DNA sequence: CTAGGATCACAATCCCGGTGCCGAGGCCGCTCAATTGGTCGTAGACAGCTCTAGCACCGCTTAAACGCACGTACGGATTCCGTACGTGCGTTTAAGCGGTGCTAGAGCTGTCTACGACCAATTGAGCGGCCTCGGCACCGGGATTGTGATCCTAG
DNA sequence: CTAGGATCACAATCCCGGTGCCGAGGCCGCTCAATTGGTCGTAGACAGCTCTAGCACCGCTTAAACGCACGTACGGAATCCGTACGTGCGTTTAAGCGGTGCTAGAGCTGTCTACGACCAATTGAGCGGCCTCGGCACCGGGATTGTGATCCTAG
């Protein structure tokens, strides 16, 4: 009898899955081949960035005396932060508003 | 004279998001240019999109699609 | 009927990890799958740049991580690659 | 009572810059949308999404823009928006 | 003795059909070559995403001439479209 | 005795290089399949533009009473033309300088 | 003697600069704070002739965009002269 | 002190081909900055190239690609 | 006596002619990459069916848009000042060019091994469908913040 | 009698407790995509070698940067006018919502065939290398354009 099935994931102690990473890397028209690390790789560095905004957003949430995460607080999550609003730049969170700015010269 | 549909209010409001407290009379032809040139860009690609996959309905993301080959990226309909 | 993929169950297990109590709307659900498909293909697409360039067919996580680094603005690719190095170890260890 | 000039322009600012809602009534838009789409290809049918994501995209350039357009004004020491401070912000963000 | 292949000789060809008294610096044939490879991996890219948003594994007519409609702008297009599909007429007729 | 070896560039009526295009289609990564057509319709657009800009840019030239293209002349071609202008938006011509434009308002 | 008035050598410039396409940064120096900037990332690092070439391409073609967009904000500000607010809110307006 | 080697009239001479006729005396030390910010962030970007292909000598194809995906494409130098 | 056009002195730029040099265009050998001929198989074209989701219409109910009016405050024109930037000249400096010398490292070739593709069997992880119940939006009504002006006083 | 601050009116916002609804999260069955184990071939790691081009240095010429003097025109502040955008009350209208009905076409499935990948052979087009000559860059002189200002003129 074989071996009880052990997910890649599992192995690399992540939530993303390997397996589908890879499958889409294989099947994306990427390149020939695909190494055993990449999908690894990309899983790990796509669940650390979901983390971050997930906990970012949590945390706007909860300062906003709300249990659940809505586009308005990954919206104030992303372009509150420096680098996640560089690397958002152009991007448009649907339902997501602006951030309240008025200038300086406007006030009474 | 669909154009005519974006009212004077409306354009009001989103200048109002925008953060601008006065409003000349004659910004509300030139936003309402602009919304319809931005407008034909993006259906002209939507329905391109539309016709190479032989379909007779816009779906969402001919839209997406369109948005993004023009660097304006929209989150939440499906990519 | 028939499946549409996604990454909700990996989102939710992430969001479980770091806050236990927060839930999460529907249209949020939909804004994070598209932020990681979104990041995914950034990323793939600069690993095969690269592959490309180097006239190499083969993607490894050098190739990955190089892209991680040319994408991910500042102290993010700092942490990213950290992530990333720490799981390749892991798992080569199995 | 008379609210002098700006106060409820500001108070509307901070309402409208609070609030997520879409802000342009849905049935004319709709009506815009197909009447420009017609001039491509006849008897499109059209997704409410498809509709909805229109709508979210050009209401967020129109807010972009506007921002830019605020920004033109106050460096020529005004505090009104015209039509010479949108062809400037179109002309530097290359459109 | 490394062979690098580039479009110098048909960037010459077609100055010659269309300017049979003008030639063309090597400053010039460079510009020409970064070009017909931009154009080239802007028109293949595009078809390779209509490709893949229609679960389609070929690249044919289709896909390009869908591309080169979205690229080029205007009547541009309109005259590429035609050339294209006269030349396509006329290989199928060898 | 097989038949004399035919250029699909010949066939076609082109003079880029069909089987050139074809090759760098199958080998860039782009699909799993690549179709007969694919190449002839991209020689073709490929050439039709490379006349387009060749014939402009020696126009140019002509105007300058030269007999060979610089990149000057290409520059001044490209952006005389706002198809082309467009096309070429976000693109850099090396040794090719700027189109002569003063704003009305500094002349005396 | 003769002087031209304020104005006059700065068009006669303007036409001059704008008609040729030479590169207008002395080469030893742009040279020099390439490898200064470059030393930051990697050390012992050398540079091909056409890499310091093709950056000094850029960077003109970028100085001179930005100078196009900075003299259109003075412009629009009813002024002649370009100041650092004018390189500012064209920056800004540009994204960068 | 090699910024300093990008000289008042060096900068004058960019503004006029830019079309600029009157230059302010604080326009030096912006441009100046501004010019490091972009170079730097190019230089940054070619180098990951070079460390990439374990080379110790940044090639002219590296820069290309650099600006490239800044979206600055550069023609004229292989690209 | 002026505003205006005419005339003038002068520097800068366009134009014509001669010289020369080095880059462009052509010829040659060869080699490798493109063409010819054939086979195999699976991807896409075409036909048929289902049911979903788009379109069209109708009736109330307000919410929002349109219009008009009174007024204040913001845009804009005009004037004056002083200083900061343009223009020009003499001095200094270091960029540009050529020539030489050296060696680090880019680029290529050959061997071989580890690693990634592929296949067959297995199975458990993930998707669709159903359901419940609690987080949220909404409402009424008080407490609170804020704008505007009326009142009071020392000055 | 005036300026400034104290005080007042009261409109808009925020906060709180109560209601109830429908969307999010969990459970169950299934199915297909991920895992395990083994085979095989080739892509790339490593070693070694060559030869190129990047670096370091020196001398010489001269063009460009620099520093300073002078003047003028342009940015900026101040004042005044007036019109035109804002705030608000009243009337109108059509957006929004709920419901009903029809049907077009999007999505899926089954079958087949033809179009593309793969292989072997072969051959000619394109690339490296070498070579010559003429097109353009430069220098010199001259004709012209243009700026700045002095002059004569009609009024």
């Amino acid at each position: 009898a074989r071996a009880k099935a052990k997910t890649r994931s599992s192995r690399a102690g992540l939530q993303f899955p390997v397996g589908r990473v890879h499958r889409l890397l294989r099947k994306g028209n990427y390149s020939e081949r695909v190494g055993a690390g990449a999908p690894v790789y990309l899983a790990a560095v796509l669940e650390y960035l979901t983390a971050e905004i997930l906990e970012l957003a949590g945390n706007a949430a909860r300062d906003n005396k709300k249990t659940r995460i809505i586009p308005r607080h990954l919206q104030l999550a992303i372009r509150n932060d420096e680098e996640l609003n560089k690397l958002l730049g152009r991007v448009t969170i649907a339902q997501g508003g602006v951030l309240p700015n008025i200038q300086a010269v406007l006030l009474p | 004279d669909n154009i005519q549909g974006i009212t004077k209010p409306a354009i009001r409001r989103l200048a109002r998001r925008g953060g601008v407290k006065r409003i000349s009379g004659l910004i509300y032809e030139e936003t309402r240019g602009v919304l319809k040139v931005f407008l034909e860009n993006v259906i002209r690609d939507a329905v391109t999109y539309t016709e190479h996959a032989k379909r007779k309905t816009v779906t969402a993301m001919d839209v997406v699609y369109a948005l993004k080959r023009q660097g304006r990226t929209l989150y939440g309909f499906g990519g | 009927r028939s499946r549409k993929e996604s990454y909700s169950i990996y989102v939710y297990k992430v969001l479980k990890q770091v806050h236990p109590d927060t839930g999460i709307s529907s249209k949020a659900m939909g804004i994070m799958n598209s932020f990681v498909n979104d990041i995914f293909e950034r990323i793939a697409g600069e690993a095969s740049r690269l592959a490309h360039y180097n006239k190499r067919s083969t993607i490894t996580s050098r190739e990955i991580q190089t892209a991680v680094r040319l994408l991910l603005p500042g102290e993010l690719a700092k942490h990213a690659v950290s992530e990333g190095t720490k799981a390749v170890t892991k798992y080569t260890s199995a | 009572h008379r609210y002098r000039p700006g106060t409820v322009a500001l108070r509307e600012i901070r309402r409208y810059q609070k609030s997520t809602e879409l802000l342009i009534r849905k049935l004319p838009f709709q009506r815009l949308v197909r009447e420009i789409a017609q001039d491509f290809k006849t008897d499109l049918r059209f997704q409410s999404s498809a509709v909805m994501a229109l709508q979210e995209a050009c209401e967020a350039y129109l807010v972009g823009l506007f921002e830019d357009t605020n920004l033109c004004a106050i460096h020529a020491k005004r505090v009104t928006i015209m039509p010479k401070d949108i062809q400037l912000a179109r002309r530097i963000r290359g459109e």
